């Protein structure tokens, strides 16, 4: 389930 | 939404230029032009301090960038000027951000002839402003969210940097607001709030209930740990401990609430009821201990709506056994948040006023 998790990590980037 | 932010430390005005100009006319026999401009660049630096740390509170990227420039500058002056040899004659005086001191006297203040002390209190105020700006954001907005998350993470990394370096750089015993214990705790608080901001992002983007629950579960760990660093301590303002205790339970209730929606989807009706009963108990605790500090009323109603509907149908239709909490799988933890390292320069498009020196 760590797919949508990267697409959250890389938003504040 | 009840967010913790930190008050800036107060300082008193200093003439940075006078003592810097006089100690530039050394090696550098150039009593002419080139050397006597590095002495008007020291006028810019003194003016920069008055700007960073003297002006009435402004809460924009305006005021923070000023502060962060000033920090950048101070750090690039440390090779340029003899100060852990000291050598030079500057005294910075700062009041403690939290300790009012006895009104049987004055402030809790600390004067020190140190660039170390200066940069620490500066960094403190960079973190504190960052926390004020983060707490200010409208979290019903995706860019508000993003500014909060970025700034809470900055503030966290910057309090943490002070924790690893205050004692090294001060030589003397620091004041309690900048000491490693207060500041390690402020770091964890900002980081908790950064995570809470990602939970709210995910709520808002209507992500998978499983995602949201792990984000809430990890927030509860962070808030749990911060309130435990405050349990035996009266350093921070009095609203801090109860807010962190409340948030730790609110976050756990959000974890259980979203994990309950997943259980239902999966037709695990007993588990749904068990998680919802846990949520309601947590939220009932917070409503009765911490009502001066949070309003938990709509969440509580929402949980009660879901639990009343759940129980009615389980009793009338499914007859699932409501399991005991110790028999449920743990909700996982998703951490989306780190302490931003302090790597000079921290300001936008920095230029050192004493670069070619």
């Amino acid at each position: 389930d760590e797919e949508a998790l990267k697409q959250l990590a890389e938003w504040v980037s | 939404a009840t967010f913790i932010s930190v008050q800036l430390k107060k300082t008193s005005e200093v003439d940075l230029a006078k003592p810097l100009v006089k100690f530039i006319q050394q090696t550098y026999p150039s009593g002419g032009e080139e050397q006597a401009q590095y002495c008007r660049a020291a006028e810019e630096l003194s003016k920069l301090r008055r700007a960073a740390v003297g002006r009435p509170l402004d809460k924009h990227e305006g005021a923070l960038e000023t502060l962060l420039r000033y920090y950048d500058q101070i750090c690039s002056i440390e090779p340029k000027f003899p100060f852990s040899e000291n050598q030079i004659c500057l005294t910075f005086t700062w009041k403690d951000a939290f300790d009012k001191g006895s009104l049987f006297g004055g402030s809790v203040k600390l004067a020190l002839a140190s660039l170390g002390y200066e940069k620490s209190c500066v960094l403190f105020n960079c973190a504190a402003l960052a926390s004020q700006i983060a707490a200010e954001q409208n979290l019903d907005n995706d860019e508000g969210l993003k500014i909060a998350a970025k700034h809470y993470q900055f503030a966290s990394g910057a309090f943490l940097h002070i924790k690893e370096t205050v004692l090294s750089a001060l030589s003397r015993e620091p004041t309690v607001d900048i000491s490693p214990d207060t500041v390690g705790t402020l770091s964890l608080i900002m980081l908790a709030q950064a995570q809470e901001v990602f939970f709210l992002k995910a709520t808002r983007d209507k992500m998978k209930d499983a995602i949201i629950a792990k984000l809430a579960n990890q927030a509860a760990d962070y808030f749990g740990d911060a309130f435990k660093q405050c349990q035996y301590k009266d350093t921070l303002p009095k609203e801090v401990f109860p807010v962190l205790a409340a948030k730790h339970c609110i976050m756990q209730a959000n974890a259980e609430y979203h994990q309950s929606i997943l259980a239902k989807q999966q037709k695990k009706f007993g588990e749904e009821i068990a998680r919802l009963q846990h949520a309601a108990e947590l939220i009932k605790t917070v409503a009765s201990r911490y009502d001066e500090y949070v309003n938990v009323k709509d969440f509580s109603d929402k949980i009660n709506r879901a639990l009343a509907a759940a129980k009615k149908d389980n009793d009338f239709i499914y007859h699932d056994r409501v399991p005991d909490l110790k028999d449920l799988d743990p909700i996982g933890k998703a951490t989306l948040v780190k302490s931003t390292p302090v790597n000079v320069p921290i300001s936008q498009k920095f230029t050192d006023l004493f670069e070619k020196m």
